[PDB]
């Protein structure tokens, strides 16, 4: 679009990213900082430049937009930041939430790791027959 | 400045998305309901798939004196 | 005026594909395609139905009257209808039970005009089932029928070759 | 399960050990004593696809995960599009 | 590594476990690294992170090919000499049926050794020495026995130039990293100064020493070992000692001549190997160019130049890194070298360049399929190594926004098209045949696709063939016949033993093979194209250049996430091409014998190895085992107890080896593990296993031992199938 | 195919081949209701097989008959 | 008589497999190590590494020894 | 003639069954995949690494079996 033209992450063309299923469902987008005008690598095959604004490129799907890191942290910078856009708003605040950098401690959140019994002798197969009254919905 | 020609007619320009033909020939409601029954479509298709397809196949296979396989 | 439009990948943002080259969006083509269901929905799907039914209609003749199974027919029921007044029928409900991937159930009538449309979010759907009927209903009377001024037209022919 | 592959181990230390794997694994959730004290097996897994990049590195000493999730969204395979 | 680096030991590294990435082969024992070591032995992501050497190795460990090609050829000249049959065959061609190899009668052997011509026991040949060898402006068995050691000379020496590199303290960068001249030289004087030099030893000596062979004699009743000096007196019969001309130019008079050359085209009646009176002129007329040509130039300049609108801005700059790649400037090459080999495979059979070929059937189709599998085995390669580029070679990303960065820009695109191309073909390009079956087995020919039922009418003719054999009436000068006797217009009389070439007619059953090739050539390439293109990044995996261009498969997720990569696109692209070539072969001989090869007698009533059975009957794809595979092959499965027999007797193995590939191709991996332990167990009880942790095959090794087998199986199968239906009738 | 193909290669060009439609006229809006994918990573070990088999078992089927019938025996 | 020995040889082989294949499902969905043990269905599991080996030793022998005799013969 | 085929139908159900016996004799698990269960049968595939792991579900050995049941029964 143009009448509102708010860009940041230079490119030109490409038959790569974003297409029909990022309106009709979910969206996904990454944002970042940077020093001085530098030419990057890109998801979707292509390659462009930087300088600033928000530095806010929008991306098809979120495995796509963290790979700015799996190289886009072999090119300086603390700060890179991807969220989740809908076709209307929120819940799923993606790189938002609390702290960041997967490998610190504030809280614990989810995860667990165990099931009922732990890795130990599950030569014990599948137990009860699946029946609506004994704690196997987890 | 001659070749500064003030863009020999700007155009306006961008024509439009605006308006480079009127529309569709006036031939229409010269079919109003004419051929309806897919213009009475209000519950059908089951009707045209026994009917039409029992008469693209009923007589369509049968024949009074072969001209064989 | 420029190097080729105000030079652009898409309408605008280059993170959608389309790579608007020619063969995509040259006023040379994009106008050869919008009295019809390309950019904008004229009248309803009602009428477009038969110019679609019919045009696609009188096709499929020499395809199955000159390449017919035992070809070059001496049967007065071929060089035309014959059977193929089957294709249009095998596919005039190849459609209807795709307009069951459309339901959305209404009745507005807005094929008359109001305020210079947009149909706005006109992309995605925004053509309910009571639309896709009046088209694939235009299809049958466009298919079957469009098969006969094929047939009906004698045949003077050349080639060739 | 819907993403249930066990990479657990016993150290769950993550230094020169393992990090790799698109989003899925926001751990370091120190359980009250396990050496370099960061533990368990995951965080909130309803986000990403089905790697085993998950081990490949840093022990699971038993199995290692892979696809087993079945119930499988799309966001959970690249292609919902 | 680490070991002694320094400065402080000539003392060589023999002893101390390992080397090749760094928690290397570890102290701790294993087997995988023994296929490691051989595989990827040559590679470059290890040895050093620094160009430098590598080009300093590849210019050496190159060398030892030439030297080898050179130890080879020797045992072939020697072989084509004292294990004679060449002397015998030449006074006596049309007659002989040549040999070079012979057994020694150990164990069963001897059956393999079965009377071949000038009176001796041996195993035949389909490798046309004895026919380059026509050449010998001299003849003599012990002579080839000099050409032979002349071979081992070039070798030892053109093999001590490889000591006289890497091992000697080497050149460096500039030397190649100034490219500036390279082709300047190469094409000018060797490309030139050979073809040139070849001219001088291609009329001087050879022409005359088969100008009056094409008649009779018994050698040394002709062509001495020196005779051809100053003596420009026998050069008297085959044109002037220039008489009054001086160094071409014009103030020359011809009231009756025009130097040797006097251009031919056609085929010697008595030796239809195409004329030699030409063969000088054409090599001469080459070299000049090369002689003029290799005189560019110094680089960018010319490519740093023509751009456009949609064209290639990066055209301009099309690679600094084309002095800094290899893997790039190898892959380009293979496409050409390779694609420029199977263009041989035609101009050969429809224009023989050696005396006695065509008549010699089997001693130039072997050729046209050997040359044919390189102009293909070298092309999939020519893709692999681009993938090897596309993934890694350069240091960083310094290369930017150009012709490529362009092509990629579209990429879900160039390969978006090409795809539909193939299913359009395939449906027009194979089920086409299947019509026939389904409707000829239904049976109503009225409506097949026969060279006669679907409308085409007793002529093919009017196209371009018919404006080729007929073109010696343009700007064309002329010279009786054409260019390639196989063209539409005129002439017949070709040879007095058997046959050679004649028109070769078309229409349908030539129309549609010719099209299956399309679809076969195309879907081959789809998979290599999209393969090398999507080399490093994608919307199935973007984190996807992170190891190398191999890697097994990323992981069970994303749905599949297995094949991907591009080792593997260059694994399923071999898989096709084995067809690409394997069906093109199938084409040529079924033609070339169904028509052409066959034979004259009175009124030259032509009698093909097969009265054109092709006609109405390759069009049916069963006819392709009715008329082919089950027809011919009856010579393979009759071949026991004979002389060739080694073919039928291969044709079971290798028609086994293939049917062993599938096991390597079709199977898991922690499988043969899960198995390899049961084994490892029983092993330990007796106390007999652990040391060197026995391990199953390295996911992609496994694919390596598919494929490679599937080919050396599925291929020599016909290598046998063939030599067994041209030796013996045909 | 099923057997030397392995979902990875198939899915991916369907990733490019489902950029068509979406990007081509007279075939847009036109929605699938099932998302174009490549066969499951067990499924095709089956299907090549359940395919390998009929072929194979439908060949001796027609082989023996087609020759115990003629004969000679 | 010869397209009837075999639709009963195919099948029959085709079974056997499925036989052997629902008695490697018992071991996973059903089966119960605490409820079967010292017990002779176990031990069968337990003393298993041998079982495939003294099986594989049959094949490998039955392998190359058939195949000496048949190439040699060819 | 019969003292061979008769040893090569014997190399079939043996090989066919070292794989079915095996297939079965641990749909439970093993060294490479120890805890191979709660789903045992068709979990075909696993991640790369460990040694490299593949058609090592008791189904894919069944899967693999059915080729020799299609080679004996031939
Ligand atoms: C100009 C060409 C040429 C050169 C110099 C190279 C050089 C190279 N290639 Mg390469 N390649 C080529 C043509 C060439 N290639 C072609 C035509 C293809 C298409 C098939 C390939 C496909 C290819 C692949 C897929 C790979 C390479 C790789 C490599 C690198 C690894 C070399 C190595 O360890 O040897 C490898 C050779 C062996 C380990 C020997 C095994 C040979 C077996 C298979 C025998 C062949 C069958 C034969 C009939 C057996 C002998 C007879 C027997 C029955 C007695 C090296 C830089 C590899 C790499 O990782 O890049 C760094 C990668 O593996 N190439
Ligand atoms: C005689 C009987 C017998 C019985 C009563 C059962 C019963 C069962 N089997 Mg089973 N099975 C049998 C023989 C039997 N099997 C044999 C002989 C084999 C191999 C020899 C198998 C191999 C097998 C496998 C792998 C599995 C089962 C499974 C099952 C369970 C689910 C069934 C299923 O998945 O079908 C649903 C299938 C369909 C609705 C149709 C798809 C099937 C495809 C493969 C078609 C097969 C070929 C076909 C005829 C070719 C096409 C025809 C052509 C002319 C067009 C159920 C407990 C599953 C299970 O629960 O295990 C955990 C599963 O894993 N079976
Ligand atoms: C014709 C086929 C080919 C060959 C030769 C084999 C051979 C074998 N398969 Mg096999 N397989 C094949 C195709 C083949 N398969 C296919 C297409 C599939 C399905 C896709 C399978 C699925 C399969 C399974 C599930 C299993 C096997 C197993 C086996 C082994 C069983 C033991 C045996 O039979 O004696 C031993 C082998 C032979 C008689 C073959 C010859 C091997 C020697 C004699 C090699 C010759 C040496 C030679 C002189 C040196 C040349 C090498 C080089 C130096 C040039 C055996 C190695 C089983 C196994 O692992 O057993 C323990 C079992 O795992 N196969
Ligand atoms: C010989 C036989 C048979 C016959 C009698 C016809 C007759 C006709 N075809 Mg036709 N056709 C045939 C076989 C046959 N076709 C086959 C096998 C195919 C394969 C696709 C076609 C594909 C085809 C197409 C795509 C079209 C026709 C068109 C036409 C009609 C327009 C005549 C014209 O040129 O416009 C006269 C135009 C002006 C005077 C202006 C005409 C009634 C159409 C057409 O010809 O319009 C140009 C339409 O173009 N045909
Ligand atoms: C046409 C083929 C050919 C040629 C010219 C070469 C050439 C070379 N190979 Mg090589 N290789 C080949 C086929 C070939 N290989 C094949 C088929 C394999 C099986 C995978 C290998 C596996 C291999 C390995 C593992 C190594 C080499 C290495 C080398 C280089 C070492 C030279 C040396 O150290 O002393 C020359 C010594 C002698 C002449 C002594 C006599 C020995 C006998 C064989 C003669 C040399 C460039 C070494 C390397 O990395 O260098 C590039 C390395 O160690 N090769
Ligand atoms: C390109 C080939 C290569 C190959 C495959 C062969 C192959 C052969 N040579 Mg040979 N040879 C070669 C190069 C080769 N040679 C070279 C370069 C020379 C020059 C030394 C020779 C000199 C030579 C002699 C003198 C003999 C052979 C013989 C043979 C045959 C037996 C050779 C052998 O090693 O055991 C056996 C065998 C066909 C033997 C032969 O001629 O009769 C069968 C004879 O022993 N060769
Ligand atoms: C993309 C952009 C730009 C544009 C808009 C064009 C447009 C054109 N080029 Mg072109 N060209 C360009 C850049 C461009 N070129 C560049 C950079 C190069 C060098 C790489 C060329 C090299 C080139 C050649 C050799 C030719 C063209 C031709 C053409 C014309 C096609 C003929 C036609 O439609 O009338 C025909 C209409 C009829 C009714 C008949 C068309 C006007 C062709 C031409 O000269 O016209 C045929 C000719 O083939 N171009
Ligand atoms: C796996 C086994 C098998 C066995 C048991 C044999 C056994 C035999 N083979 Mg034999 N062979 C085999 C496979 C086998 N072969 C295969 C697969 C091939 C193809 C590569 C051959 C190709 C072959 C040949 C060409 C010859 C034999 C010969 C022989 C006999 C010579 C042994 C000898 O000289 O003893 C003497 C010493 C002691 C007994 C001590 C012996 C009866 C030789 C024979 O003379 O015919 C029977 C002959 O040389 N074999
Ligand atoms: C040194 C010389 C030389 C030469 C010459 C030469 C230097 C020549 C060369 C040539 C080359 C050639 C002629 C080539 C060849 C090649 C070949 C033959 C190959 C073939 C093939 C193919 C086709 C492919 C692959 C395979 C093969 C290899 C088989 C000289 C020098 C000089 C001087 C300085 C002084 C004075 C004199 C002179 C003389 C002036
Ligand atoms: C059984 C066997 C074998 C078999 C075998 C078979 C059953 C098969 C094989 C095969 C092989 C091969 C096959 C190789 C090779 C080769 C070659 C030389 C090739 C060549 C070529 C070329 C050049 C290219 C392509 C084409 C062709 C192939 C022709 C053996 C066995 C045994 C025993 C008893 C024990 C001890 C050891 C032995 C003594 C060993
Ligand atoms: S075993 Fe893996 S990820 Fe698990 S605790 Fe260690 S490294 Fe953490
Ligand atoms: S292993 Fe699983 S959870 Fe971990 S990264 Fe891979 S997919 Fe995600
Ligand atoms: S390797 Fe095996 S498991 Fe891994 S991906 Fe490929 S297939 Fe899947």
């Amino acid at each position: 679009e143009l009448d509102p033209n708010t860009p940041s992450p230079i490119f030109a063309g490409s038959t790569g990213g974003l297409l029909r299923k990022a309106q009709v469902e979910e969206f996904y987008v990454i944002t970042w900082e940077s020093p001085k005008e530098q030419i990057f690598e890109m998801p979707t095959g292509g390659a462009a430049i930087m300088r600033e604004g928000p530095n806010l490129l929008k991306l098809a799907r979120k495995e796509q937009c963290l790979a700015l890191g799996t190289r886009l942290r072999s090119k300086y910078k603390i700060k890179y930041q991807f969220y989740r856009v809908f076709p209307s708003g929120e819940v799923q605040y993606l790189h938002p939430k609390d702290g960041v950098y997967p490998e610190k401690v504030n809280p614990g959140r989810q995860g667990v790791g165990l099931n009922m019994r732990s890795i130990g002798k599950n030569v014990s197969p599948i137990e009860v027959k699946f029946t609506g009254k004994q704690p196997y919905d987890l | 400045d001659l070749e500064d020609i003030a863009n020999t007619t700007g155009q306006w320009d961008v024509y439009g998305s605006d308006a480079p033909s009127p529309y569709n020939s006036l031939q229409s409601k010269f079919f109003e309901t004419f051929a309806a029954p897919f213009t009475k479509r209000g519950l059908l298709l089951k009707f045209l798939i026994l009917g039409g397809g029992s008469l693209l196949t009923y007589v369509s296979a049968n024949a009074p004196q072969d001209v064989l396989p | 005026k420029p190097t080729y439009q105000v030079i652009q990948p898409l309408n605008g943002d280059p993170f959608i594909g389309g790579l608007e080259t020619p063969v995509t969006s040259s006023p040379l083509i994009a106008w050869y395609l919008s009295n019809l269901p390309a950019y904008r929905t004229a009248v309803n799907p009602l009428l477009r139905g038969v110019e679609v039914g019919l045009a696609h209609g009188f096709l499929l003749v020499g395809p199955f009257v000159k390449a017919g199974p035992l070809r070059n027919t001496e049967y007065a029921g071929a060089a035309g209808s014959l059977a193929a007044a089957g294709l249009v029928v095998i596919l005039s409900m190849c459609l209807t039970m795709y307009g069951i991937a459309s339901f959305k159930e209404g009745e507005p009538s807005i094929a008359p005009a109001l305020t210079l449309t947009g149909r706005k979010k006109q992309p995605d759907q925004l053509q309910s089932a009571d639309g896709w009927a009046k088209f694939t209903g235009g299809f049958f009377f466009g298919g079957v029928s469009g098969v006969t001024w094929a047939c009906f037209l004698m045949y003077v022919l050349d080639l060739p070759y | 399960m819907s993403h249930s592959v066990k990479i657990y181990d016993t150290c769950i230390g993550c230094t020169q050990c393992v990090r790799a794997c698109p989003t899925d694994v926001l751990e370091m959730i120190p359980w009250g004593g396990c050496k370099a004290k960061q533990i368990a097996s995951a965080p909130r897994t309803e986000d990403c696809v089905g790697c085993k990049r998950c081990e490949s590195a840093c022990p699971t000493d038993f199995l290692s995960v892979r696809v087993y999730l079945w119930h499988e969204t799309t966001r959970s395979m690249g292609l919902a599009y | 590594l680490v070991d002694r680096d320094p400065i402080k030991t000539s003392f060589e590294q023999w002893a101390k476990p390992g080397h090749f990435s760094r928690t290397i082969a570890k102290g701790p024992d294993t087997t995988t690294w023994i296929w490691n070591l051989h595989a990827d032995a040559h590679d470059f992501d290890s040895h050093t992170s620094d160009l430098e050497e590598i080009s300093r190795k590849v210019f050496s460990a190159h060398f030892g090919q030439l030297s080898i090609i050179f130890l080879w050829l020797s045992g072939m000249y020697f072989h084509g000499a004292r294990f004679s049959n060449y002397e015998a065959w030449l006074n006596d061609p049309t007659h002989i049926g040549p040999s070079a190899q012979v057994v020694w009668p150990i164990v069963g052997q001897e059956i393999l050794n079965g009377d071949v011509g000038g009176g001796f026991r041996g195993i035949q040949i389909t490798s046309g020495f004895f026919q380059i060898w026509r050449a010998s402006g001299i003849t003599s068995e012990l002579q080839l026995y000099c050409t032979a050691i002349g071979a081992l000379v070039f070798a030892g020496l053109m093999l001590f130039a490889g000591w006289f590199h890497y091992h000697k303290a080497a050149p460096k960068l500039a030397w190649f990293q100034d490219v500036e001249s390279m082709l300047n030289h190469h094409l000018a004087g060797l490309l030139g100064l050979g073809s040139l030099s070849w001219a001088r030893h291609q009329v001087h000596v050879s022409l005359p020493i088969n100008q009056f062979l094409n008649a009779g004699v018994d050698p040394k009743e002709i062509p001495l070992p020196h005779e051809f000096i100053l003596n420009r007196d026998l050069l008297a019969q085959l044109y002037p000692s220039f008489a009054e001309g001086a160094t071409p130019f014009f103030t020359l008079n011809w009231s009756k001549y025009a130097d040797f050359l006097t251009f031919r085209g056609g085929l010697d009646p008595l030796t239809g190997g195409l004329w030699l009176t030409d063969i000088a002129h054409h090599h001469l007329a080459i070299a000049i160019l090369f002689l003029i040509a290799g005189h560019m130039y110094r680089i960018k300049d010319i490519l740093e130049a023509h751009k456009g609108p949609f064209t290639g801005q990066g055209h301009k700059g099309l690679y600094e890194i084309l002095t800094t790649s290899w893997h790039a400037q190898l892959s380009i090459n293979l496409a050409m070298l390779g694609s420029l080999t199977i263009v041989v495979a035609q101009h050969m059979y429809s224009m023989p360049p050696y005396p006695y070929l065509a008549t010699d059937y089997a001693t130039q189709l072997s050729l046209f399929t050997h040359h044919m599998w390189i102009g293909g085995f070298l092309i999939v390669g020519a893709a692999a190594h681009a993938a090897i580029f596309m993934v890694r070679d350069y240091d960083p990303t310094t290369r930017y926004n150009d012709l490529l960065d362009r092509v990629l820009r579209h990429r879900d695109a160039i390969i978006s098209h090409l795809n539909w191309v193939c299913i359009f073909l395939g449906f027009h390009s194979f089920g086409l045949y299947i019509h026939n079956d389904t409707m000829s087995a239904l049976g109503r020919p009225q409506d097949m696709f026969s060279d006669t039922a679907i409308q085409l009418q007793p002529v093919f003719a009017q196209w371009i063939q018919n404006t080729h054999a007929l073109a010696p009436g343009t700007t064309a000068p002329g010279a009786t016949a054409s260019t390639s006797l196989t063209w539409g217009g005129g002439d017949l009389v070709a040879v007095g033993n058997k046959v050679a070439l004649l028109p070769i007619p078309l229409g349908t059953a030539d129309f549609l093979v010719h099209h299956i090739h399309a679809f076969t050539i195309h879907v081959t390439v789809l998979i290599l194209l999209k393969g090398v293109l999507f080399a490093r990044s994608s919307r199935l995996i973007p984190d996807k250049a992170n190891l190398g261009f191999r890697f097994p498969c990323d992981g069970p997720g994303r749905g599949g996430t297995c094949q991907v990569s591009a080792w593997d696109h260059v694994f399923l692209g071999l898989f096709w091409m084995y067809n690409s070539i394997s069906v093109v072969i199938f084409h040529f001989s079924w033609k070339m014998q169904s028509d052409v090869w066959g034979t004259i007698n009175d009124q030259g009533v032509v009698t093909h190895i097969t009265a054109g059975n092709f006609a109405q009957s390759s069009i049916t794809i069963n006819g392709w085992l009715r008329d082919f595979l089950w027809a011919q092959a009856s010579q393979v499965i009759q071949s026991y107890g004979s002389s060739l027999s080694a073919y039928g007797l291969f044709f079971l193995g290798a028609h086994f080896v293939w049917a062993f590939s599938l096991m390597f191709l079709f199977s898991g991996r922690g499988y043969w593990q899960e198995l390899i332990e049961s084994i490892v167990w029983a092993h330990n009880k007796l106390k007999v296993a652990p040391a060197t942790q026995p391990r199953a095959l390295s996911i992609v090794q496994g694919r390596a031992v598919g494929v490679t087998h599937y080919l050396l199986g599925g291929i020599a199968t016909t290598w046998a199938f063939f030599l067994a239906r041209i030796i013996a009738v045909g | 195919m099923f057997l030397i193909s392995w979902r990875g290669y198939w899915q991916e060009l369907i990733e490019t081949l489902a950029w068509a439609h979406e990007r081509t006229p007279l075939a847009n809006l036109i929605r699938w209701r099932d998302k174009p994918v490549a066969l499951s990573i067990v499924q095709a070990r089956l299907v090549g097989l359940v395919h390998f088999s009929v072929g194979y078992i439908f060949t001796y089927a027609a082989f023996l008959i087609a020759s115990t019938s003629g004969k000679f025996g | 008589q010869a397209a009837l020995y075999t639709h009963h040889q195919y099948i029959a082989g085709f079974i056997m497999t499925g036989a052997f294949a629902h008695g490697p499902i018992f071991f996973i969905r059903d089966y119960n190590p605490e409820q079967n043990a010292d017990n002779v269905l176990a031990r069968m599991l337990e003393h298993k590494e041998a079982i495939i080996s003294h099986l594989s030793w049959a094949s490998l022998f039955l392998g190359f020894h058939t195949l000496g005799l048949y190439v040699h013969n060819d | 003639g019969d003292f061979l085929v008769h040893h090569a139908i014997a190399l079939g159900l043996h090989t066919t069954t070292l794989i079915l016996v095996k297939g079965a004799l641990d749909a439970r698990g093993s060294k490479l995949m120890p805890d191979k269960k709660d789903f045992g049968y068709s979990f075909p595939c696993d991640g790369p690494g460990r040694g490299g792991t593949c058609d090592i579900s008791a189904w894919d050995d069944f899967y693999l079996a059915v080729f020799w049941m299609l080679n004996t029964i031939g």
